[PDB]
């Protein structure tokens, strides 16, 4: 267990613990490219919910995403619904990668 | 009066009455090629064991090997009064530019697609070729077509089995980001502004992507009468005709060279015009193409009509609901042998209290000792001791599974033998012919022999363009099939031996024995015996 250590001591009591951002700044955001990622799944042609709908996929361009493009049809008020899903997820998994920039943190 | 609604009108009345025989041979395809558990659309379903047990696919592959096992090829045969070598020049034209590898593996999926749906295609494309040219510094090619049954949609009032009095057909392609990029870079498009057109295809499978970008090309044929010449040939002969929309930019150099008009008449003949639109706009409006007939050629399986309505069938159709039934069955008893207690004693507590250890598994004793005495009931009831029943396979099950395997069976037999598909596919071959020799005719330069060689009539504009000039007797060879044959010399080679196979052992026996020695390819061995083979055919007069 002690392999993973990061700090050097604990928490103890009374430690008084200093707040960073003191002012508004507009953030700069570096990071390891591997510590943010995106997982994504095309909504099921199944789902309870596109159950009566003809589901097709739907490219997003420049980000590599896809989502479903749902189409729906009604007789009764000739009238159709189109309906495009984007099911995503941003994760976060090496915050210690992820880092923040604050200029002018000014008291 | 707008062409983008009449168009569209057209493709929407088509696309209408073509969609049954669509969707049945998409199922088929799917269902063939992917996977046969074809429930997408089955919704509130959990995960349970879903077996694949085919018995249809060794049937497909047999068949395929069948009809690959025999290739046709098409055969111009010189017409009925013509001279005896009227399709030496077409038939060598054909087998050059239908030699390659494009060809056969066009003709190889369309013939697979017709086996597995029903219905399969491909086209006939001329290109510019500057290295090595057919004719005319022009070649023709021979593309594929896959998933025709929705994305090749033919005239709804067509009632022959290769469409050649329908005179439209739309063909939708469909791509990606870069293929689109690099079709309008191809056909002069505007890249920036995507395509949008009817999508032909259904998203079943957990595919990530699938298409995006959708454009359509329209061929319509139309038949009038055009002006003809009827011109003067001063090199030699009497008069050759010429339709009046070519020989256009070469209407004054005919004079100078030397081609003087004697009159002027009207003869009908069919032009094909192509025009690539979107569901919004037409991109090209009417380029007119080279041909009499639209350039894709249809094969098909069982085709007929059933009311006014076109149904095509192929050797899958017929077997999904045996085959979904015994998949159904051999799931339903993988889930009997996976989750079933097993055989095992039923015991009351008090019976092996103190001896639960014998009986975990071990083998460390000589028997198994029961309680025998109860401190308040005096002693225990005594009772047979029962078993859990061992897991069985209903009648019902292994009935059922018999009953569709035997179904499938019965029902997956093509014909006796491949015949009739066979026939089909000649019959596609045979419309082909007639394509393929139209567009020669239209581009190509096809020599004149006379009986007095080879008259290759041809002139140039002030542009150094070069203009293609034909008479009208351009069909003296009419289409067969026969053997697939990578060259003339091949071909030859095929009938001497055929020939020889059929003569008896005279002279002509020799003689036919010197000419296949004479056709041989060279090396240095062969060389020799060639040369021996052409020196006695000389000497023998």
């Amino acid at each position: 267990q002690r392999a993973y250590a990061n700090v050097n001591t604990s928490l103890a009591d009374a430690m008084a613990v200093n707040i960073l951002n003191v002012k508004d700044a507009r953030t700069n955001v570096f990071w390891a490219d591997d510590a943010i990622r995106i997982v994504s799944q095309p909504i099921p042609a199944n789902h309870e919910l596109f159950a009566g709908m003809k589901t097709t996929s739907f490219s997003i361009p420049d980000v590599g995403l896809n989502g479903i493009f749902a189409t729906q049809g009604d007789i009764s008020t000739l009238s159709g619904l189109c309906r495009i899903a984007l099911w995503y997820g941003v994760n976060a998994t090496r915050p210690e990668a992820i880092g923040v920039g604050l200029p002018g943190q000014t008291a | 009066e707008n062409r983008l609604e009449s168009i569209l009108s057209r493709f929407d009345a088509d696309w209408t009455a073509s969609d049954e025989a669509r969707r049945e041979a998409k199922n088929d395809l799917f269902f063939s090629r992917v996977s046969q558990w074809d429930d997408w659309l089955s919704q509130y379903t959990t995960l349970q064991y879903r077996g694949q047990f085919d018995v249809v696919r060794p049937v497909v592959r047999k068949l395929v090997s069948e009809m690959r096992q025999n290739p046709i090829d098409v055969l111009y045969r010189p017409k009925d009064g013509a001279r005896p070598d009227a399709a030496d020049v077409l038939m060598g034209m054909y087998r050059t530019d239908m030699r390659h590898n494009t060809a056969k593996i066009a003709v190889n999926i369309a013939v697979r697609e017709q086996i597995e749906a029903g219905v399969g295609a491909w086209r006939l494309v001329t290109d510019y070729e500057d290295q090595s040219p057919t004719s005319n510094n022009q070649v023709i090619r021979r593309e594929p077509i896959h998933s025709a049954c929705s994305h090749v949609i033919w005239d709804s009032n067509s009632k022959l089995m290769d469409k050649s009095d329908a005179r439209h057909c739309t063909v939708i392609h469909s791509m990606s980001q870069n293929g689109w990029e690099d079709f309008a870079e191809k056909y002069d498009l505007d890249a920036d502004d995507i395509p949008s057109f009817q999508n032909p295809n259904d998203w079943v499978f957990p595919w990530l992507t699938q298409d995006t970008i959708q454009i359509a090309e329209f061929y319509e044929v139309v038949e009038k009468k055009e002006t003809a010449f009827i011109y003067q040939d001063p090199v030699t002969g009497e008069p050759v005709s010429y339709f009046k929309r070519d020989i256009k930019d070469v209407i004054d150099d005919l004079a100078d060279s030397g081609f003087i008009k004697i009159a002027e008449r009207q003869i009908k003949r069919r032009r094909v015009y192509k025009s690539i639109i979107t569901c919004t706009a037409v991109l090209k409006d009417k380029q007119l193409i080279a041909g009499e007939h639209i350039p894709i050629v249809p094969v098909f399986g069982e085709w007929g009509f059933v009311e006014d309505k076109e149904v095509y069938e192929g050797v899958v159709r017929l077997t999904k609901d045996g085959q979904r039934l015994r998949n159904m069955i051999m799931s339903f008893n993988a889930d009997i042998v996976a989750r079933t207690p097993k055989k095992k004693p039923f015991f009351w507590p008090e019976q092996i209290a103190g001896f639960e250890h014998m009986y975990d598994g071990n083998d460390d004793y000589p028997y198994y000792l029961l309680n025998r005495t109860d401190e308040n009931s005096g002693d225990l009831p005594t009772q047979p001791l029962a078993y859990y029943e061992n897991p069985e396979v209903p009648q019902a099950n292994a009935y059922m599974l018999e009953a569709a395997t035997s179904a499938v069976k019965e029902v997956a037999t093509l014909g006796v033998e491949t015949y009739v598909f066979q026939d089909n596919l000649a019959t596609a071959m045979r419309r082909d012919g007639e394509i393929y020799q139209s567009i020669v005719n239209d581009i190509y330069d096809v020599p004149r022999n006379v009986t007095i060689l080879m008259a290759e009539v041809v002139d140039l504009a002030t542009g150094e363009k070069q203009v293609l000039n034909d008479i009208r007797g351009r069909y003296e060879c009419y289409t067969d099939v026969g053997p697939s044959f990578q060259s003339m010399k091949q071909q030859n080679r095929a009938e001497i031996l055929e020939l020889l196979g059929k003569t008896p052992q005279g002279t002509p026996e020799y003689q036919l024995l010197l000419l296949q020695y004479f056709t041989l390819l060279d090396g240095k061995g062969v060389e020799m015996m060639r040369d021996y083979a052409n020196k006695q055919l000389i000497q023998m007069g």
